[PDB]
């Protein structure tokens, strides 16, 4: 029984001034994990905060890229182990569901 | 933390370039560019990595990886001709630029430079002084480094040297002087110019022994 | 629009103080970073140092720390570098750049430049050229051609004229830009290019004019005697 896992990644892409949809692609996939922890690593250094809201500027959506990989075991429940493994192994740590890993 | 840009890049026009920045695990961190043009303020026209500002064509393209950051320009033109720098800001040295990329759109074939050395001279040397001379002329694209050698051994005091300038040819010229007190020039087996050029070095050399 | 605008030019000499500023328009000054960057002509960016005013606070570099003072006025939105003491060391080009706070929505990154302000300082006196002949060899011939040249060293204030012969020389002399020196001095080259079999008879002569001193040199470029 070669079981699926569904590791899913949250963003937020700009809007281009009169884009198609199907440009967004490249905006989806340009801003993969490492990108998003490596800008949280780096922002931290010269971050300052301030009450006055920016957020409401301009028009934008929110999506979400999900991947998908495929394992065998012999046993039923020993696959989860192998994934968590993996999953520290080369992908982020989200929430775990019945298989599926969300970050966002 | 310092970073490795390539002294000088040079590709014809409508061509594709690109610009490397060399970072220890600079992958794990983002470099923003900066175009300079000669004698004006700097303009940001990359920044995390990808992303451009406003005014920016598609023309300009961002990335990074682990231990190098590029940046590449698409239908190159004569108008992107300047000096570009990658920047990032270090968990503990705070904000680094790099040493500078100039990027020339060709006019003309490249070009080896003329490179000339001359010891002192004589009624220099009566005068408690001494200036070796190192001259380049006539080189394309305009971006040349320079280093000393006493008896093989560098030598970065006492160097000064030009900003290549636009000779009348369209051509370019540079120079480069070193100044030692007598004792220093009669107490080394040889002084060595080396001139880089396009990743080609042209070493010539000199000695007391003149003649 | 969102711009930067910086002091004019100055040229001063060591050990008088001086302050510098930098006022933006456009946008709420206390929500970005001001950064100062200097550039000593013909040379790379060197990151001076960086302020947030809404909190005031500053962040130097290691070695400009001592050197440098940055201040702030919200009040007029405006920032301010200052030295307490000059050095020669310290001529260059002093830009500065907003740079957003760490958020999502701004830009993360020096986006905003100024026009950049000239810092001069030299305790240059005015004075005259000492000329040298620089004299062919063999590492100064190649087939047929032979360099040589003249040398003019340790003078102020620009400019100087090289001639050859009188003018009469123009085929292959290349008079190269001169070289500001630590010492506020300039210095330069003038160089021929001739044939070989000349270097015997014809005599080759190089006329330095500085105005400024009054001072005409001319003088003879002899093949070195051995």
């Amino acid at each position: 029984t070669t079981f699926k896992l569904a590791a899913c990644v949250t963003l937020k892409c700009s809007t281009y001034n009169d884009s198609i949809e199907e440009e967004i692609q490249r905006c989806l996939f340009n801003t993969t994990t490492e990108i998003r922890d490596k800008k949280q690593k780096a922002y931290a250094l010269f971050y300052k905060y301030d009450i006055v809201p920016l957020k409401g500027n301009n028009s934008e959506y929110i999506l979400i890229n999900c991947q998908t990989t495929t394992t065998e075991a012999v046993d039923a429940a020993t696959a989860a182990k192998v994934f968590k493994q993996y999953a520290n192994d080369n992908g982020i740590d989200g929430e775990w569901t019945y298989f599926t890993v969300t970050e966002g | 933390y310092e970073l490795t840009q390539p002294p000088s890049v040079s590709v014809a026009p409508g061509t594709t370039a690109t610009i490397t920045c060399g970072g220890v695990d600079i992958g794990s961190t983002l470099v923003h560019w900066y175009q300079q043009r000669p004698g004006q303020a700097p303009l940001l026209v990359i920044y995390d990595d990808s992303d451009r500002p406003s005014g920016i064509p598609e023309r300009f393209s961002g990335s990074n990886s682990g231990n190098m950051a590029t940046l590449t320009i698409s239908r190159v033109e004569a108008g992107d001709e300047a000096d570009y720098y990658c920047q990032v800001w270090h968990s503990t040295s705070a904000v680094i630029f790099g040493g500078g990329t100039k990027l020339t759109v060709l006019s003309q074939p490249k070009a080896a430079p003329s490179v000339t050395l001359f010891p002192p001279s004589s009624e220099e040397l009566q005068a408690n002084k001494a200036t070796l001379v190192c001259l380049i002329s006539d080189f394309y694209p305009g971006a040349v480094t320079v280093a000393w050698k006493a008896d093989s051994s560098p030598v970065k005091a006492g160097v000064e040297t030009t900003t290549p300038s636009k000779q009348s040819n369209n051509k370019y010229a540079a120079s480069s002087y070193l100044s030692l007190t007598p004792e220093q020039w009669k107490s080394h087996r040889s002084y060595s110019c080396q001139v880089t050029h396009e990743g080609s070095t042209v070493e010539k050399t000199v000695a007391p022994t003149e003649c | 629009e969102v711009q930067l605008v910086q002091s004019g030019a100055e040229v001063k000499k060591p050990g008088e103080s001086l302050k510098i500023s930098c006022k933006g328009s456009g946008y709420r000054f206390p929500s970005s970073w001001i950064g100062w960057v200097r550039q000593v002509p013909g040379k790379g960016l060197e990151w001076m140092g960086i302020i947030y005013p809404g909190d005031g606070e500053t962040r130097y570099r290691a070695s400009f720390q001592g050197q440098v003072t940055i201040s702030a006025d919200q009040s007029s939105n405006t920032a301010y570098l200052q030295w307490s003491s000059l050095k020669a060391s310290d001529t260059a080009m002093y830009y500065c750049a907003r740079h957003g706070r760490g958020v999502r929505e701004v830009i993360n990154a020096f986006d905003i430049w100024g026009q950049g302000t000239m810092v001069t300082v030299s305790s240059a006196s005015t004075k005259g050229p000492s000329v040298f002949p620089l004299a062919p060899s063999s590492k100064s011939t190649s087939g047929g051609t032979a360099a040589l040249g003249c040398l003019v060293k340790d003078y102020f204030p620009e400019p100087v004229t090289v001639s050859w012969n009188s003018g009469a020389l123009t085929s292959g002399v290349h008079t190269f830009p001169a070289v500001l020196q630590s010492s506020g001095l300039y210095s330069l080259s003038s160089v021929v290019t001739v044939p070989s079999s000349s270097l015997g008879t014809q005599t080759y002569i190089c006329n330095v004019n500085h105005k400024p001193s009054n001072t005409k040199v001319d003088k003879k470029v002899e093949p070195k005697s051995c």
